[PDB]
C-alpha cells in the first residue's frame, strides 16, 4: 500500500561522470571533427 | 583560433580546476571544464557560427557538445 | 518578377479589419506592459548559481515530495554537508523536480524557487555546506 | 581474379580485366572477319580502344557515385566537404560492430571513392537512434565508427588521415519519435576535404 | 597647407576647398555651406547648425561633430563624410560612385546610394527611407551589443 | 471525405523542382529530414549590396514554391559573404540580406511558424577558394529547415 | 500515384501517419487518419456547441447538446 | 473619365461586419488602455530582466499560437542560449500567440514575457547564455 508518510520517502539523484579524478592529459576542445551538413537547423 | 580559412581548425586548452585566470565554465557534454575570457568569447563565436566543438583528450573524442556557462 | 503577398489585404473592408487587428494587438501589448510587475535582478530573492565545482555536476532527478529529502540527497551527491535551520512545518513543503540533464546548482535554484517564502536554500562553498532555512 | 571478401585488401584490376576481355573479343572478331594476321591485329586494336573507353567510363567518379546510390549509400558534396552516409542497418550486423560483409560491393565502392582524394582528411562518425541507454548508444556508435575507420585504414589509408568518433542520439538528421526518422538517424558519416 | 584653429564662434561660416589642405577647427560653428573639389581634409569639433549643405567631389575627407537640424550631403567620388556624431534631425544623404558617408539621423532620414557607394546609419531615426541604384549600400553598422539597442518599429522597418 | 495528402504538395513536383534548382545552380540537398538550399549571392543580390535584382524575384518565387511544398515549424535563412571592408560591415550586410530574403519568403506565405534570420559575415566558408567578391563560392544564402513529420 | 517520380510506395509509417517511398524521402500522402492534417473547414451542424442532440424531431429545429438552437440548420 | 484612387477588389458584407466590429473593439480597447495607463503608469521596463546582447540580435518572424515553453525553447535554441525552466508548469497551459515579422530575438522574448504576464516570466542571462522561463508561484 502507498504510504502517506512523506517523511519516509527516499529521493534518488543520479549523476554523470565528468573529467573529475581523471585529468599527457591533453584536455582540448577540438573543432577538427565531423561537422553537420545542414548545420543551423532549428 | 583561425575562424575563416575554410575548415576553421583550432585548439582550445581546458583547465579542470577553477583558476583565477581561467574560471569560465564550458560544458563538453556531461564533462565540464574551465577556460579564460578570450577562450569563452571565441567559443561563443564558434557557437554562433554553429560549429561542433567536441572535447578531445589525447586525440580521443570524449563528449560532443560545448556550450558556454556562467562566468 | 516580384509578386504581391498572397495574404495582402486588398479589399476595402479587409484592410480596415487588418488595421483594427493591429491596433487591438498594440493595445493588448500596452495593457500587458502596464499590468506586468517585474523584479529587477538586483532585488531578486532567489538563489544564484553557487559556482561550486562539485555542484556543477550534471544530474537526473524525478522527485515530487518533501523539500528536505531532495535537498539532503542533492547535497550528499554533491559531497557537501547538509543542515537545516528552523522548525519543520506541520504540512511539509512539497516540491517537484523532473529533469533529465541539469546541474546540481540549477536543481538547487529550482528547489529554492519552488519553496518560495516557506523555505530558502543557502550554499557555502568555502565550508561546503547546503543549508535549508525554514521560515516562521 | 577477385576474392569477394575485400579482395584480400589487394589492388583491384577491373581496368586490366575489361581491356583484356575486350582485346580478346576484338581479336577473335577480326580473325573471323579476315583470316589474316593484319586483320587480327586490327581487331585486337579495336578491342583495345573500345575497352579503354569503356574502362574510362566505368572508373569515373560519377559512375562510382551512381553505383553507391544504387547501393544504399548517400553522397553529399557541399563546396569541397564531401560526405558519405552509410546506413548501419544494412552495412553492420544488428547492434554489433561487425561489418556486414555481404554488402562488400558498397564497402569496396566507398574505398575506391575515397582513393580519389589521397590528401584528404577523413573523419568517421557513428550515430544511433534514441533507443537504449546513453552509455549503450555512445559505446555502440563508437564501436561502429571504429570498425569503419579500421576498414578504411586496412584498405590503404594512412592511420594519421583517419579519426573515428561516436555520437549517441546527439546529432539527429531525423525525428526519433517516428519509425522511418529513427531509422534514418542510424548511420555512419565519412567526411573528407 | 596645414591649418590649426583653436576657438571659433560664428553664426555663419562658409568653407570652399579647391586644393589638398589639412585644416582642423575648434569651438562652436553655425556651418551652412561646405564645398570641396580637391583632396582636402577638414574637421570641426562642435557645430550647432540649422541647415548644412555639403558637396564633396573628389577624394575629400570631411569630419564634423555637433547637432544639425537639416543636413544635406552630396558625395560624388572617393569622398568620405565621417558625419558620425553629427546628429541631424533631418538627413538628405546622396552618395555617388565609390564614396562613403556615415550618418546619425535622429528624426527623419532619407538616403540614396547610386553605385559602389556606401552609407552607414549609426543611429535609428524615428523614420528612415533608403534607396539603392546599381550597387550602392546603406547599412546599419550598429553595435548589436549595446544594452539599449532600439529595435525597428512599424514605421521604421524598411527592407533593402 | 478526408484529404489524401498535404494540400498543394506533390512528390513528383518536389523532385522536379529539386532537379530544376540544382540544374540552375541553387544547391538543394536533403540529408535525412533536413533540407538545405544554398543560393549564390550573385544570383540574388548586387555587388556586395543588400539590394536584390528585379530578375532574382523569379528565383525567389521558385524557392518560395519549394518551401511551400513542405510542412515545417521553423526555417532558417543565413547569409555569408567574402571579406570586403570590415567585420562589422560584412556582418551588417549579411544580416540585411537575410532580413530581406526572409521578408520576401514570409510575404510569399510559406507553411513556417518561425523564419529565423542571421548573418555571420565571413565566419563559415565552405571553400578554400576565397578569391572573388559575390562571385566567390562561399558568398551565399543558406535556407535550412527540417520537414515536420 | 502518390510516390510519383520516386521509386514508389514502400510502406505506410503509422507513427508519422505518412507513406514512405522507395527512396528515403517521405511522401506527402497520408496513410492513416491520425496523420497531422491542417483541417480548418469542418462540416456539420452544431459545431462548437456539443453537436446535434439526438432526439426524434417534432419540428424542423436542430438543437445542439448545450441547448442552443442552430438556426443555420433548422428547417424554415 | 472620372475616377477616385482607391479602386480595390470587391469586399463581402461578412468582412464588412467583421471590420465594423473590429473597429469598435479597437476603440474600446484604446479607451481601456488609456484609462488604465493614467490610473497607474508603468514604472519598470522588462529590458532589465531580459537584457539584450550579441546573438540575441538575430531576427525572427514568428507566427505561434501554442504554449509558451515550446516557443521560448525554439527562440533560445536559435539564439544559442541554453534553455532553463523554473517552477511547476500549471495544469492550465500558459498559452501565448505571437504574430510578428522580422524582429530581434530580444524583442520577441520581451513580447513573450509581457504576454505571459502574471502566469510566466522570461529572463535572459547573457553572461551564462541562459534563457530562463519561470512559471509563477500561483497555486
Amino acid at each position: 500500500e502507498l504510504n502517506v508518510n512523506s517523511a519516509e520517502w527516499r529521493a534518488a539523484v543520479a549523476k554523470d561522470e565528468n573529467a573529475l579524478e581523471r585529468f599527457q592529459a591533453k584536455i582540448v576542445i577540438t573543432n577538427k571533427s565531423w561537422q553537420p551538413i545542414i548545420a543551423p537547423v532549428s | 583560433c583561425d575562424l575563416t580559412k575554410f575548415r576553421w581548425d583550432c585548439d582550445l586548452p581546458v583547465q579542470v580546476k577553477p583558476s583565477p585566470a581561467s574560471s569560465l565554465l564550458v560544458y563538453c557534454g556531461s564533462s565540464y571544464g574551465y577556460i579564460t575570457k578570450q577562450q569563452y568569447d571565441i567559443l561563443a563565436r564558434y557557437q554562433r557560427a554553429s560549429v561542433n566543438m567536441v572535447l578531445d583528450i589525447n586525440g580521443e573524442y570524449i563528449d560532443s557538445p560545448c556550450i558556454g556557462a556562467e562566468r | 518578377f516580384k509578386k504581391p503577398p498572397i495574404n495582402n489585404p486588398s479589399d476595402d473592408a479587409t484592410i480596415k479589419l487588418a488595421e483594427a487587428a493591429v491596433s487591438v494587438s498594440d493595445s493588448m501589448l500596452e495593457m500587458a506592459k502596464v499590468e506586468k510587475v517585474i523584479t529587477p535582478p538586483s532585488k531578486d530573492n532567489t538563489l544564484t548559481i553557487p559556482n561550486a565545482y562539485n555542484l556543477q555536476a550534471r544530474a537526473s532527478v524525478d522527485w515530487s515530495g518533501p523539500i528536505e529529502e531532495l535537498t539532503a540527497r542533492i547535497a550528499k551527491a554533491a559531497h557537501f554537508r547538509f543542515r537545516v535551520l528552523g522548525k519543520s512545518p506541520s504540512v511539509p513543503v512539497l516540491i517537484s523536480i523532473s529533469t533529465k540533464d541539469e546541474s546540481l546548482a540549477e536543481i538547487l535554484r529550482d528547489i529554492d524557487y519552488q519553496a518560495g517564502k516557506k523555505a530558502s536554500i543557502h550554499v557555502y562553498p568555502n565550508s561546503q555546506v547546503v543549508e535549508l532555512r525554514y521560515a516562521k | 581474379c577477385f576474392h569477394p571478401p575485400y579482395n584480400n585488401f589487394q589492388p583491384d584490376r577491373r581496368a586490366v580485366k575489361r581491356v583484356g576481355v575486350d582485346t580478346g573479343i576484338g581479336a577473335v572478331a577480326g580473325a573471323i572477319a579476315s583470316g589474316t594476321a593484319s586483320g587480327t591485329l586490327i581487331g585486337a586494336a579495336a578491342g583495345g580502344t573500345v575497352g579503354l573507353v569503356a574502362s574510362i567510363y566505368r572508373d569515373s567518379k560519377r559512375k562510382i557515385i551512381r553505383d553507391l546510390q544504387k547501393q544504399d549509400i548517400q553522397y553529399v558534396e557541399y563546396g569541397d566537404t564531401r560526405t558519405l552516409i552509410i546506413p548501419t542497418d544494412k552495412y553492420f550486423m544488428f547492434s554489433s560492430p561487425r561489418l556486414n560483409e555481404i554488402c562488400y560491393p558498397g564497402l569496396n565502392n566507398v574505398i575506391r571513392l575515397l582513393n580519389f582524394y589521397p590528401q584528404s582528411t577523413i573523419y568517421v562518425a557513428g550515430f544511433t537512434d534514441n533507443v537504449g541507454s546513453r552509455s549503450h548508444k555512445r559505446k555502440l556508435s563508437q564501436a561502429q565508427a571504429e570498425t569503419m575507420m579500421t576498414f578504411l585504414w586496412a584498405n590503404g589509408i594512412a592511420a594519421k588521415r583517419l579519426k573515428a568518433e561516436g555520437y549517441g542520439d546527439k546529432n539527429a538528421i531525423s525525428d526519433n519519435a517516428i519509425i522511418h526518422g529513427s531509422a534514418q538517424n542510424r548511420r555512419i558519416e565519412i567526411q573528407w576535404f | 597647407g596645414v591649418t590649426q584653429i583653436n576657438g571659433v564662434s560664428s553664426r555663419n561660416l562658409q568653407i570652399v576647398l579647391k586644393g589638398d589642405p589639412k585644416v582642423l577647427i575648434s569651438g562652436f560653428v553655425n556651418l551652412r555651406q561646405l564645398d570641396m573639389y580637391g583632396k582636402g581634409t577638414l574637421s570641426l569639433y562642435w557645430i550647432k547648425s540649422d541647415t548644412l549643405t555639403i558637396r564633396a567631389k573628389k577624394a575629400a575627407k570631411i569630419q564634423l561633430a555637433g547637432i544639425v537640424n537639416r543636413l544635406d550631403v552630396e558625395l560624388w567620388d572617393f569622398a568620405q563624410f565621417k558625419g558620425k556624431y553629427l546628429r541631424a534631425q533631418r538627413s538628405f544623404v546622396k552618395t555617388h560612385d565609390k564614396s562613403v558617408a556615415e550618418i546619425s539621423a535622429v528624426n527623419h532620414q532619407s538616403s540614396l546610394a547610386t553605385d559602389a557607394s556606401d552609407i552607414y546609419y549609426y543611429n535609428l531615426s524615428k523614420t528612415r527611407a533608403d534607396f539603392m541604384a546599381f550597387n550602392g549600400s546603406v547599412l546599419d553598422m550598429r553595435e548589436w551589443g549595446q544594452s539599449d539597442l532600439k529595435d525597428f518599429d512599424r514605421y521604421n522597418k524598411q527592407f533593402p | 471525405k478526408l484529404p489524401c495528402r498535404v494540400d498543394g504538395a506533390c512528390d513528383a513536383t518536389i523532385i522536379k523542382m529539386m532537379t530544376d534548382l540544382n540544374k540552375k545552380g541553387i544547391k538543394v540537398a536533403s540529408v535525412g529530414q533536413n533540407y538545405l538550399i544554398s543560393i549564390p549571392a550573385s544570383a540574388l543580390f548586387a555587388d556586395q549590396s543588400p539590394r536584390l535584382n528585379w530578375a532574382s524575384y523569379s528565383l525567389l518565387n521558385e524557392i518560395a514554391a519549394f518551401l511551400k511544398q513542405f510542412r515545417k515549424i521553423a526555417i532558417t535563412v543565413t547569409s555569408y559573404s567574402s571579406k570586403y571592408v570590415s567585420v562589422k560591415r560584412e556582418r551588417a550586410l549579411t544580416l540585411a540580406r537575410s532580413r530581406v530574403v526572409s521578408e520576401y519568403l514570409w510575404s510569399q506565405g510559406v507553411d513556417s511558424r518561425i523564419i529565423f534570420t542571421q548573418g555571420l559575415g565571413s565566419d563559415k566558408p565552405i571553400t578554400s577558394y576565397t578569391l572573388g567578391g559575390d562571385r566567390s563560392p562561399n558568398a551565399r544564402v543558406e535556407i535550412t529547415f527540417r520537414r515536420a513529420v | 500515384g502518390c510516390c510519383s517520380k520516386m521509386g514508389g510506395i514502400n510502406y505506410c509509417d503509422s507513427s508519422a501517419g505518412r507513406l514512405v517511398c522507395n527512396n528515403g524521402f517521405y511522401s506527402t500522402c497520408y496513410c492513416t487518419r491520425h496523420a497531422v492534417m491542417d483541417l480548418q473547414f469542418l462540416m456539420g451542424c452544431c459545431l462548437w456547441h456539443g453537436g446535434v442532440y439526438p432526439q426524434l424531431n417534432s419540428s424542423g429545429l436542430v438543437v445542439c447538446n448545450d441547448g442552443y438552437v442552430s438556426e443555420e440548420c433548422s428547417l424554415q
